[PDB]
C-alpha cells in the first residue's frame, strides 16, 4: 500500500515500527517475510535496502535468530551474504583460547559462544554451492591473514576448518 | 670414566668352599656395584652433560645409542636399569646434548626416529576434534618440545 502510495518512504515506516513494538517478534517476522514468494518481490526488495540502511538492527537481527533461517535467507538474497560473514568474521576475532579448557571463549557476557558461532558457519556450509565457496574462501583468506597455522590453540579459523571434518 | 668404559670391554670354580660362595650380592648402595659398559657410558655422558661439555656429551650419547640399537649380532649390551632413566628418556638426553652442540639437523633425526618407532603407541589425538581423560606419557609431549627448539 505505502509503496504504491509513495507519500512517505517505507524506510521511515519500518524504522518507526522497530522503535515502537516488541523487537524479538518483529525481526523473526521480517525474516519470515523475506521468504514468502510474491503475491500480486517488491516487499523483500524494500526490507533488504531498509536492513542494509540500518546495520545496528541487522547486528541484533543476525544475533537473535537460529541458523538455518538466516542461511536460506542468504541463498535467496545474495545481497546479505558478504555483510553477514563480515559480522561473525569480526565476532570470531574477539575471543581468546585458554589452554586449561581447550575452548575459545569471549571476555564480556554478550560475546557469542564457540558453539553458536560453530552453529552458524555449520549451517552456511550445509547449503547451496553459491554460498559454500563464499564462506570457505572468507575463512581461508582470514586463516592466511592470522598466520597459516595447521594446529589448534592458535587460529579460531584453523579450529573451524578442522572441526568441519 | 673413559677408562672404566674401555675396562668393562674385556671380560675357575673349585669343588671346595671358598669365600666367594658366602659373600652376598652387592647392593646398589655399595661401592662394589659396577654396572655394564652401556649402563656406564650412560654415567659418563649424563655427568658430562650437567658440567657443559655438550660436544663431548654428544659423542658419548651417540656411542651409547649405537651400542644399544645396532646390537642384534653380538652379545647384548643393555639399557640403563629402571632405577635409572627409561629408554625414551635416553633419546631426550641425546637430543638436549645435540642442541647445546648446535647439531640441530641431528636433534631432529633423533626426535623423528623416536616417534616413528612408537607411533603405534602414541595417542591418536581425536580428542582434538571432540572438544584430561585421554593418556599421553610426558616423553611424547617432551619429544615435541625438543623437535621444536631444534
Amino acid at each position: 500500500e505505502v509503496g504504491k502510495a509513495e507519500a512517505e518512504r517505507p524506510a521511515r515506516f519500518l524504522s518507526s515500527l522497530w522503535e515502537r513494538l516488541p523487537q524479538n517478534n518483529f525481526l523473526k517476522v521480517i525474516a519470515v517475510a523475506l521468504l514468502q514468494p510474491p503475491l500480486s518481490g517488491e516487499g523483500s526488495q524494500v526490507l533488504v535496502h531498509w536492513l542494509l540502511g540500518n546495520s545496528e538492527v541487522f547486528a541484533a537481527f543476525c544475533r537473535a535468530l537460529p541458523a538455518g533461517l538466516l542461511t536460506l535467507v542468504t541463498s535467496r538474497h545474495p545481497a546479505l551474504s558478504p555483510v553477514y560473514l563480515g559480522l561473525l568474521t569480526d565476532w570470531g576475532q574477539r575471543l581468546h583460547y585458554d589452554l586449561q579448557k581447550g575452548i575459545w571463549v569471549g571476555t564480556e557476557s554478550q560475546d557469542v559462544p564457540w558453539e553458536e558461532l560453530h552453529n552458524r558457519f555449520q549451517s552456511l556450509c550445509q547449503a547451496p554451492p553459491p554460498l559454500k565457496d563464499k564462506v570457505l574462501t572468507a575463512l581461508e583468506t582470514c586463516k592466511a591473514q592470522d598466520g597459516d597455522f595447521e594446529v589448534p590453540g592458535l587460529s579460531i579459523w584453523t579450529d573451524l576448518l578442522l572441526a568441519l571434518r | 670414566l673413559e677408562l672404566l668404559v674401555e675396562a668393562l670391554n674385556v671380560p675357575a670354580p673349585q669343588f671346595l668352599i671358598e669365600v666367594e660362595l658366602l659373600l652376598p650380592p652387592p647392593d646398589l648402595a655399595s661401592p662394589l656395584h659396577c654396572g655394564t659398559q652401556s649402563q656406564t657410558k650412560h654415567i659418563l655422558a649424563s655427568r658430562c652433560l650437567q658440567t657443559g661439555r655438550a660436544g663431548d656429551a654428544a659423542e658419548h650419547y651417540l656411542d651409547l645409542l649405537a651400542l644399544l640399537l645396532d646390537s642384534s649380532e653380538p652379545r647384548f649390551s643393555p639399557p640403563p636399569s629402571p632405577p635409572g632413566p627409561c629408554m625414551p628418556e635416553v633419546f631426550l638426553e641425546a637430543a638436549v646434548a645435540l642442541i647445546q652442540a648446535g647439531r640441530a639437523q641431528d636433534a631432529l633425526t633423533l626426535c623423528e626416529e623416536l616417534l616413528s618407532r612408537t607411533s603405534s603407541l602414541l595417542p591418536k589425538m581425536s580428542r582434538l576434534w571432540e572438544d584430561e581423560l585421554p593418556y599421553c606419557p610426558l616423553w611424547v609431549s617432551a619429544t615435541h618440545l625438543l623437535q621444536g627448539q631444534a
